[PDB]
């Protein structure tokens, strides 16, 4: 049971990394398409010294 | 003595600690791939004898 | 690795360092309970500089607290970030302070220095490469002056190879909070000349003219005023806590910043500063940061730079920025204010930058200044000392406490013999 | 075979080498993991090979302080570098020659020398040491001077080239930087076979004007230095017409044995959307190096005589074009030579175009690295001489140095050696009358 | 927990490559427990010319 | 399998044992009624609880001790409190007449009505005892019961069980503080007759634990419960390596072999580490080196004797929890390097290491929850100062026949007073003989 | 077909044996239930060296788990590779050694050695040509110190033509894990010297040196510390189980490793050892294997061999390789370090090549060395013995069990007659 608990910890960390990678990809793609549609509308995001 | 530093803390023998954690995760994922790891290992009996 | 031990003496030192520990805990990610809750892995990069650990990832600050009055101890303990400190580091004593340098130095103040040095000794032996000690104290008054300078002396005797930072608040010209502030200030700076490696003179009036002329606040209290002190204490020790191009720690600052060993009294500064209404109409950039350093309305020591030539100027930036900007900006400052910068030290400016700026800010910077302008502060303290000394006033409670006549004249002579170089190098 | 070992001392050397290995991994075709993506012999010169296919570098990242090595070994290149030569101290040298050479020099000189020996074991031909440091900070002066003493003792028959950052004559970022520069140059004059001086003022001006980068930073600066490195040590990387090893540099660049300070310049430093509008011909790449604006230290070349200059051509360059360009250059009356060196050019041709890193510079078909040992470097030495004279006239900052291991006479020894070097420069620059 | 490991999906689109430089982890260097179980006699005393395997 | 019998004598011994078996029950998971809620736990599988608690068909975990006292109301407190159902009715032996703080009444006259019943009980507990490792004797050198019934008990147990191990955990008479006037009589006349019959006797004091609770546990107004609950921690660090598993398995027979160099010198000095008070323990490191140095600091000894005024002759360290042997090595090397731990010249190997993988369990009380601990037992020459001072007390009290009549009219002859005095003279002679360095 | 019975006693012996059976079950392909799950027939070809065959394909070790106190052998059964041993070779008793050589050699240990002999003899005819026995034990302490040497003696007189290898944990310089280690290990050595054929001294602080500054571990556990012992004791007996060129057995090793019958005290080393962070960067080749092997850094004994001359040296290499690299590296190290090698014995290194690497590695090497530097061990134990024997301390426990002063005297005399010959061969 001790090494099973260690194994649950490792599986938690593995799904943490893969979920973080997918979430980062999704947030980047969402930001890109939001900027695209705002440029279609006539506005844009403000980036520090853009 | 010293201050007995923990994980993530970059003070001490942390480089070998983080390589050891990479090795532990690395062996755990090898066990994921070859399917002998303990997270299933009943889980074809554990629920297949427990089916209502 | 490298560590700093934070000593705090006196009520003023205790409050200033408690607010300092609040600022450092907010910057690093340690909650009031002590458990690390940050957002980036790089906040825990160099957590050993201010925090020792415990069991379970609980980071206790490496701070030694001392005073003669066990009420400021309860105030710090009952503060918001109060239950984070070591309870054995709360070195109190059931006695009186009575803002008396004799009573804090030669007597009941020195009756506790053995336990204080025991705590400091264990905190220094529980390290590998200690860089030094920073003590927060009040130059005028007792405890922080009285036991403070004695503590500087014993720590300097035990460890002669570490940097002594002393963040001290000097007495103000307009107002005084204690009538024996000139006495305590002279008897404290007499020890501070030949002991500590770098001081930080933080005057209250110059600390607060910031709160008018830039911050435009109406009723700021000391909880607001010590935050600028905490911002500068965080900004000085930032390249040894966070990564960045062209790093600079305390001892590199000291060697680049102290030309002669007695001339180590600095004026501090923190300058991404503007009022709440003027925040949105500001053009936050490295040139305006440099200008807000070098304008004489932002610094925390009541000493005019146009009253004396600058010997050395250190500038430790925080935030992602370009290097040609800051190099050309401090060169342009040197060229524009050519007469107010010395000629015998070409490039009298030490520059440093660091990657991550403080939270809630995009670029910040701390300012360290050694000029001949500190002669005004020391000379005013000397004039007020010779005013109170030629009639032997407020002195019987030094002599009855155990202090003699002749080293009052030694302290005043050391004051004048420290005023002598800081006026000879004004005219080379 | 034709390998060289790089030693990176101080933070300047560490991040310059970070840019260098960033360039080298994509130049030779190695992913930053260290595994070649596969589908020759070139890989040998800076990368050793271990077993499964991984190509570790022949570098030693030595720093007296942490956090600079730590950025590397926790960054995107943590798997390429072997952790044993990533040698860190526990205490910053703090801008002191004494603290870089005497007190904490002996806690790490044994480790760094042991790792130089360990890297030199698995090598047949030691062509030389490439040593990356500054004349600024205490680590980058004191530890490289100690390394010169120890490497001259242990490997005296081999070549050693230093690629040093010269202190900026206008801005600079320290107050004891003239002290450290003059002291380490005194102690490394007799041990450096050839020293290449690159200057932050000049790279700033180049980035502002030719690369039109108005706010450059140190990654761009070290990248532009890394282009110089990869251009100079490329003929023993790839094949070409006239390949030059470091032995031709240690035969051709130095007429008089203590004058070993050539200045090295680049060409196509143009800025990515800018050079569609001229040819970037061989005439361009030869003329731009001799122009007095791409000079990588702030010395005026018209105020000096070029004694010897090596052009290292890289890419699709026909040697007829370099010979035509040399004929064009040698009729200039503003590029003045000495009278005792009728043939003053060393040409080298390499058949591969420079590879581009995603960033500022653009990949072009022609590039050069120009090495001239002008006599105009005496003015650069004289500026720091003037600075040290004013700082030493009243013992400024002397106690931090003296109370940690200096004797007072080393400042006078450095002054005497620099005065002798100035006399040697003007004596080699004076024209023959006998 | 124990009952949710099959529920936790692991084969999503990370964007990072499967194996190579970036990835998230490596798969062959973890555990190559299998030896080189191949003797000198078997390696270089192999059948020189290939022959049909073969009595009564 | 590997089980030892506890014996507790007197008020002091019986409520050593009350807190001791509270801690034993909450270490093995055993409920106050006598059962266990569920097995499949590291504390209560079989091999850990078999050491103390026996079994029964109806899940009853009956103790392996004897709670003997010559007077009631303390045994009655035990069988009236929350542990009434746990202890067996004959397992708690009570008399009907207090020993009256007289060694003569403890040994000679009212001992014979109870020694046969006590030996019958001990014979029974030894009959259901497969591998008997030894007897743990808990008593004081003070009052009459612990002074005299133990003095008879070691004699009878040596007659019938001569080869067995006997580990005393003795309450020694404190340097200054005391609870009686005839403690100088009782301690001397008890030690004289148990010196030849006790195998090893760790002496723990009261004023030293008073100072320990005052200084480290941050409690200015504590009682006997806080006093000897720490002794329960001591015994739970002594006899635990045979209960759980660890790196080094130290045995009960190993303590007497490693701490007793000579037949009469069998008097170690006990101390404990983490003694911190649960609002102070989580702002410190509590590393292996620090908890090792805490035992050898000259203020954490649990008997008021200064190790500087003497030389160590043996030391055993029992490390407990998530302790690593390679920090153990560094800590012991560091404590050997510095001068103020001055060992004698006839044992440069003077350390024993016993490591247990079970973290210490906190009782509901004042000690902190810690994952590391060490109990250090040192046989040293520094106890000779306390013994000579006790002899000074005895000589000042005996020079004019104080309280002699109570002892002599009870059944004891007068010559035993002179015989115990010269026994103590020989004991301090042996202590000063083992002191100086070898010169031959 | 040649066979070794692995009989081991004591806590150290049982834990080292548990790790050894884990290591050899790994190398031979037996999972903890006792079944063969391999990939090549080379594992099963010589499975009858450590593993007896039963019905159902169950391979049971030829192990004799022996202990006086059944606390840690029971944990060996509870260990990972626990359900593989015979229940019938779990010989034990109900007593304690009490770290006493007297109470391992002249009491209930002698009552239990008859049952141990019954087990070992019963295993001995399940053989065709048994090569010998392996005892792993701790000289300092009990159980294996007295009763282990009693087993050694009586097994030596019952079978005199079989090779005995004893892997003995000698006492250590800095810390001793038992205060009667000087008595116990000296009385064990006195029985070792006219008995055993191949002793291997294993020191826990030498293991500390290897695991701290070669392997670079932060928490070195006894699992890894006995795993190195398991690695070297699997590496010495390699060609007995796997094919190759120039195969070597244990008697093959002894005749090539001992000059004289008494001088059989070795000091081992297993050395493809690399830190976990530097494993990918390691460049495993014969010259660096020989450098790591002949460095005085990876030795399992706490004696530097730069203070004494090697008498003989063996290198048991494993792996598919060209072996002139081994030959030229032996000759190169012999020529480079000639002052550390005796001149009256020429060509004093044996090369022993096997064809199968350890499971996980690629090319390995096990060192055996009969060094003069083993004299420091015996001199240190002589000082330790005579210091606590001159004052006759810790000795009534020994005399009460049935021995007297003259046996201590004879043990000391025999162990100084160990001191004389290795010194006179180190000084010719
Ligand atoms: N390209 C590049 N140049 C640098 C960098 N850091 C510093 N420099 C140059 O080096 C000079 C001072 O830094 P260094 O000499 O490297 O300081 P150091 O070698 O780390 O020695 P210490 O200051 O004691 O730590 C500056 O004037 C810069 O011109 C860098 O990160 N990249
Ligand atoms: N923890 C703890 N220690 C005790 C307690 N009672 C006594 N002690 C110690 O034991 C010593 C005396 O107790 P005893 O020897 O048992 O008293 P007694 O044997 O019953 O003697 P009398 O009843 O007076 O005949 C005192 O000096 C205390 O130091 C207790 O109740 N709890
Ligand atoms: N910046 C800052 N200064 C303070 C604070 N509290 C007190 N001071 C200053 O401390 C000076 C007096 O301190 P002092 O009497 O010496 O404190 P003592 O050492 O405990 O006696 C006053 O002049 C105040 O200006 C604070 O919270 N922040
Ligand atoms: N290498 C190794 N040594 C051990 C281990 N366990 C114990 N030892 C050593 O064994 C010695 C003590 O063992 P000992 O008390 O004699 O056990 P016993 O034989 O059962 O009495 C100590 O000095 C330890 O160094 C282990 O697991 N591995």
């Amino acid at each position: 049971q001790n090494t099973v608990v260690q194994e649950l910890a490792l599986a938690n960390k593995q799904l943490l990394m893969v979920r973080q990678a997918a979430l980062h990809q999704l947030f980047e793609k969402e930001h890109r398409q939001y900027q695209q549609e705002l440029n279609q509308m006539g506005k844009a995001f403000y980036v520090e010294r853009l | 003595a010293k201050n007995l530093y923990g994980p993530g803390v970059r003070m001490g023998n942390w480089n070998e600690d983080v390589y050891l954690e990479e090795e532990r995760m690395r062996d755990f994922l090898a066990k994921r791939d070859e399917g002998q790891l303990l997270i299933q290992k009943n889980r074809r009996l554990k629920e297949n004898l427990l089916r209502p | 690795m490298r560590e700093i031990v934070h000593l705090q003496a006196g009520q003023c030192g205790n409050q200033i360092g408690a607010k300092f520990w609040e600022v450092i805990s907010d910057e690093h990610g340690i909650d009031p309970t002590g458990t690390y809750h940050g957002d980036s892995d790089l906040q825990l990069e160099r957590i050993n500089v201010y925090y020792n650990e415990a069991t379970g990832g609980k980071y206790v600050p490496r701070a030694v607290l001392v005073d003669l009055e066990p009420g400021t101890m309860d105030s710090v303990r009952s503060g918001p970030f109060g239950q984070i400190f070591r309870p054995d580091n709360f070195v109190f004593g059931q006695s009186g302070a009575g803002n008396n340098w004799a009573k804090g130095h030669y007597t009941e103040g020195a009756e506790l220095v053995d336990s204080v040095l025991d705590v400091v000794r264990k905190e220094a032996e529980s390290c590998d490469c200690l860089q030094g000690f920073q003590l927060t104290h009040s130059l005028g008054g007792g405890t922080g002056s009285g036991m403070g300078t004695l503590l500087i002396s014993k720590i300097r005797e035990e460890y002669p190879d570490r940097i002594m930072n002393t963040f001290s608040v000097v007495p103000s010209p307009k107002v005084s909070d204690t009538v024996v502030e000139p006495y305590n200030a002279t008897l404290s700076v007499h020890q501070l000349v030949e002991n500590t490696d770098e001081t930080y003179c933080i005057d209250n009036e110059a600390l607060y003219d910031i709160c008018f002329r830039t911050l435009k606040l109406t009723t700021p209290t000391y909880g607001d005023l010590n935050h600028l002190v905490s911002a500068t204490m965080s900004g000085v020790t930032t390249c040894l806590r966070f990564p960045g191009q062209l790093n600079a720690d305390l001892r590199k600052l000291a060697v680049n910043m102290v030309p002669f060993p007695r001339l180590h009294f600095f004026m501090p500064g923190f300058a991404p500063l503007t009022s709440r209404g003027s925040q949105q109409y500001r053009a936050l950039t490295v040139p305006e940061l440099t200008q807000q350093m070098f304008d004489a309305k932002n610094m925390m020591a009541a000493c005019d730079p146009r009253h004396g030539r600058y010997l050395t100027v250190a500038a430790v930036f925080r935030g992602r920025m370009s290097m040609k900007e800051v190099d050309e900006q401090m060169l342009n400052v040197q060229n524009k204010n050519s007469s107010y910068f010395v000629e015998w030290i070409p490039n009298n400016v030490k520059t440093a930058v660091c990657d991550i700026p403080p939270r809630g800010l995009k670029m910040s910077a701390t300012f360290i200044g050694n000029s001949t302008a500190i002669q005004e502060l020391f000379k005013r303290i000397s004039e007020q000392f010779t005013a109170m000394f030629r009639r032997k006033a407020f002195l019987h409670w030094y002599t009855g406490e155990g202090m003699d006549e002749m080293e009052f004249t030694e302290a005043e002579s050391n004051m004048n013999d420290l005023g002598n170089p800081v006026v000879t190098r004004g005219a080379c | 075979q034709r390998e060289c070992i790089s030693v990176h001392v101080g933070q300047a050397g560490v991040q310059i080498g970070n840019a260098c290995w960033e360039l080298y991994c994509l130049e030779h075709g190695i992913q930053p993991d260290g595994q070649m993506p596969s589908d020759d012999d070139s890989f040998n010169t800076f990368f050793s090979e271990t077993g499964a296919g991984k190509h570790v570098p022949r570098a030693v990242f030595v720093d007296l302080e942490p956090t600079v090595i730590d950025e590397v070994r926790t960054g995107t290149y943590r798997q390429l570098f072997h952790p044993e030569q990533l040698i860190t101290g526990k205490e910053d040298a703090a801008n002191n020659y004494a603290r870089g050479h005497y007190t904490i020099g002996k806690e790490l000189i044994d480790l760094v020398l042991d790792r130089i020996r360990k890297l030199a074991d698995q090598c047949t031909g030691l062509q030389g040491f490439l040593i990356f440091h500054s004349f600024g900070g205490g680590t980058g002066s004191g530890f490289t001077s100690l390394l010169m003493e120890r490497l001259s003792v242990d490997y005296g028959k081999k070549s050693k080239l230093e690629f040093s950052i010269y202190p900026a004559p206008q801005v600079s970022t320290a107050v004891v930087e003239p002290y450290n520069s003059i002291l380490t140059t005194h102690t490394t004059l007799e041990h450096s076979d050839c020293a290449f001086m690159v200057d932050n003022e000049a790279i700033y001006d180049i980035c502002r004007r030719n690369l039109d980068i108005e706010r450059p930073t140190y990654t761009n600066l070290n990248r532009l230095i890394s282009q110089i490195v990869s251009s100079i040590t490329a003929s023993l990387r790839f094949d070409g017409a006239l390949n030059v090893d470091l032995t031709e540099f240690q035969t051709n660049l130095v007429p008089y044995p203590r004058i070993h300070f050539p200045l090295a310049t680049y060409a196509p430093v143009i800025s990515a959307e800018k050079a569609y509008h001229e040819q970037l011909s061989v005439a361009e790449i030869t003329n731009a190096c001799f122009e007095p604006a791409n000079q990588m230290v702030k010395c005026d070349p018209r105020h000096g005589k070029y004694m010897a200059c090596c052009l290292l051509y890289r890419g699709d360059v026909v040697p007829k074009d370099v010979n035509a360009a040399i004929a064009a250059i040698k009729t200039k009356r503003s590029i003045q030579f000495v009278d005792w060196c009728p043939t003053g050019f060393k040409v080298g041709i390499n058949y591969q175009p420079p590879t581009v890193v995603p960033g500022d510079l653009a990949k072009v078909q022609r590039a050069v690295c120009m090495l001239s040992n002008t006599t105009a470097i005496a003015e650069a030495w004289a500026r720091l001489d003037h600075k040290f004279d004013l700082m030493y006239a009243k013992r400024a900052f002397v106690h931090w140095y003296v109370g940690e291991g200096m004797e007072e006479g080393e400042f006078s020894e450095a002054r005497e050696d620099m005065a002798a070097l100035e006399k040697d420069y003007e004596e080699v620059g004076m024209d023959s009358v006998e | 927990n124990e009952e949710t490991i099959s529920s936790g999906i692991i084969e999503r689109d990370t964007g990072l490559p499967a194996t190579g430089f970036g990835a998230l982890f490596t798969k062959h260097p973890p555990d190559w427990r299998k030896m080189y179980t191949l003797t000198t006699y078997a390696e270089e005393y192999a059948p020189p010319y290939q022959y049909q395997p073969f009595p009564c």
